[PDB]
């Protein structure tokens, strides 16, 4: 259950499309 | 000078002329104009007073409409003015009598008059429509209305029964869709309904051959998601959103190209659309699922398995074709947020050394194909859109910083990408122009052609040389591509660019450049930009000594 995430991932949920 | 005398009547104590009065008003206060005197004459306030409670049921339906109207023909705002009015109540008091009529087996609901029945559906339709936009009013708003149990109930009542006519299924599935979005409190009560099982029928449906299938997907992903009813933790039978996405994946197996519109077409703007925002909701969400499962042959990942393999196919098919029309053009675009939103939550993962194996494998060969099949025709008609052109950069980045320098040099499309940043030159982190420096960076990695890597390099460089005019958001992110290619002596590039291109005098000299620039960078209006450009002055002056060490 443990995925090693990218270092800053936070950085990229504004990347994300929303609705 | 028409509808002044019309008023005077709806508080007549006749309650045969009120009651025609309110029918006149519901449609006289659809055109515009006869709303501005009938508000100001207090319309609402009698309406709220008087006739919502009045003894006639032509009267309260009517009273509602008038109501319903105002509410679309006005302003969201309109909505609060009503809220703080107390209108939830007397929405609330409605509703349970709508479930009075509709569950007693006194009158009992079947065996009621034909016009009789109308008018409940009516009444119905005004509740739904006015609790639909208050709760898209605002926070408070929706979180009074999610407390309300009577509506709810009444929402469990109408989509469990399934007796009520379409356009008011319709709508309280719509409805359950916004008050369920990111609300605890209503996924815990659909799910907890023991009486009429609201949760059993969603997923019977979202599961089957009904038409409607969709619809209730869209209810149960803002289900899984509020609950945390995930791949580490599934809900009940091991529910999570892996189970939505095979039923939303043959929603767009049916949409092909030349068939817009037709005579009768009831599923268009549920069928289609709806299963694509959904789809690329999925992608979004999934991304939590990789941070909370930390806390505590996808087979042990469900929901990312069918994204690879069954969503994602019919988005690169949605992406590719025409697009005759403007809403084909809308399916692109929809299409394109999808791939976009998995793309990204997919490079959000560690995959440097042998990290996360398992699922590096199993997207690949997709991100590969998402990039040849759907990526590159779209670069290959330049014009003309600019937010066309932002989509398929953005995918094209996501893609790419899993692809590496793998990624296909095909259309050399580095140049194109390199072309779109200086043309589109005319919240600092969501700048086209980052994205542009980000994906030919990314794809510039070893072991790409060298003269591939040679040109995006001196792009790069070339960006800190006239740095004079470049928004530091692109200063930071064309600072770690570089670091992020050239750090490394072993590499054919570090020799064959690095060096013999003497991209280290640039470097040095930029330093001071870079120094001033990250302390003009207000760290009170914006932090984020200010301690990632320290981060990067910080990197600069250790690789410019790491190098410095090495011929």
């Amino acid at each position: 259950a443990f995925h090693k995430l990218v270092k800053n991932s936070a950085y990229y949920s504004r990347f994300q499309t929303k609705f | 000078d028409k509808i002044l005398p019309v008023l005077k009547d709806l508080k007549s104590p006749d309650a045969k002329s009120r009651t025609t009065a309110a029918g006149a008003i519901a449609n006289i206060v659809q055109d515009a104009k006869c709303r501005k005197l009938l508000l100001r004459e207090q319309v609402v306030h009698i309406v709220l007073t008087e006739t919502l409670t009045d003894n006639n049921i032509d009267s309260r339906a009517a009273g509602w409409e008038i109501l319903k109207v105002l509410a679309q023909e006005e302003e969201a705002d309109f909505c609060v003015h009503l809220y703080r009015l107390d209108v939830l109540t007397a929405i609330e008091h409605a509703a349970k009598a709508v479930l009075e009529t509709l569950t007693t087996s006194e009158p009992p609901f079947s065996k009621l008059l034909k016009a009789q029945q109308r008018l409940v559906w009516d009444i119905t339709g005004s509740l739904l429509v006015l609790i639909g936009l208050l709760a898209l009013a605002r926070d408070e708003i929706h979180e009074a209305v999610a407390t309300k149990q009577t509506i709810l109930r009444l929402l469990f009542r109408l989509i469990s029964a399934d007796i009520a006519p379409q356009d008011i299924y319709e709508e309280a599935i719509s409805c359950l869709t916004t008050l369920s979005e990111d609300n605890l409190k209503v996924g815990q009560a659909i799910t907890d309904d023991q009486e009429t099982h609201v949760y059993d029928v969603l997923l019977k449906l979202a599961t089957g051959t009904d038409p409607r299938a969709v619809m209730a997907c869209g209810v149960l992903h803002n289900v899984f998601t509020s609950l945390q009813w995930m791949d580490h933790s599934p809900g009940k039978d091991g529910a999570c959103d892996a189970i939505l996405i095979p039923t939303l994946t043959r929603a767009l197996e049916h949409v092909v190209p030349g068939g817009a519109k037709f005579n009768g077409d009831a599923r268009y703007a549920n069928i289609t659309l709806l299963a694509l925002v959904t789809l690329a909701s999925i992608g979004t969400d999934f991304q939590e699922t990789l941070v909370k499962g930390n806390q505590g042959d996808l087979e042990d990942l469900p929901t990312l398995r069918e994204l690879i393999q069954t969503a994602v196919p019919q988005l690169i098919r949605l992406s590719n074709l025409p697009i005759d029309s403007d809403e084909s053009l809308t399916i692109q675009s929809h299409a394109l947020s999808a791939l976009n939103n998995i793309s990204w939550t997919i490079s959000c993962l560690e995959f440097a050394n042998g990290e996360n194996a398992n699922i590096h494998n199993a997207w690949y060969p997709t991100a590969k194909k998402i990039w040849r099949k759907t990526i590159l025709p779209i670069l290959e008609a330049d014009s003309a859109d600019l937010k066309l052109a932002t989509q398929v950069t953005s995918l094209a980045w996501a893609v790419a910083r899993v692809l590496h320098g793998e990624t296909p040099t095909d259309g050399n499309p580095h140049r194109k990408f390199i072309s779109l940043y200086h043309s589109s030159k005319q919240d600092p982190f969501q700048g086209l122009g980052v994205k542009c420096i980000g994906v030919v960076g990314s794809l510039a990695h070893d072991p790409a052609p060298i003269e591939v890597n040679r040109e995006v390099g001196v792009f790069l460089v070339t960006l800190l040389r006239q740095s004079n005019n470049v928004p530091p958001a692109e200063i930071v992110e064309a600072l770690n591509q570089l670091f992020d290619i050239y750090g490394d002596e072993e590499l054919a590039c570090d020799k064959e660019v690095f060096w013999k291109d003497g991209f280290l005098k640039h470097l040095e000299e930029f330093l001071p450049k870079m120094r001033t620039l990250t302390k003009g960078i207000d760290k009170r209006t914006q932090p984020e930009l200010r301690t990632r450009a320290d981060e990067a002055l910080l990197n600069l002056g250790r690789f410019v000594q790491y190098k410095k060490k090495h011929a």
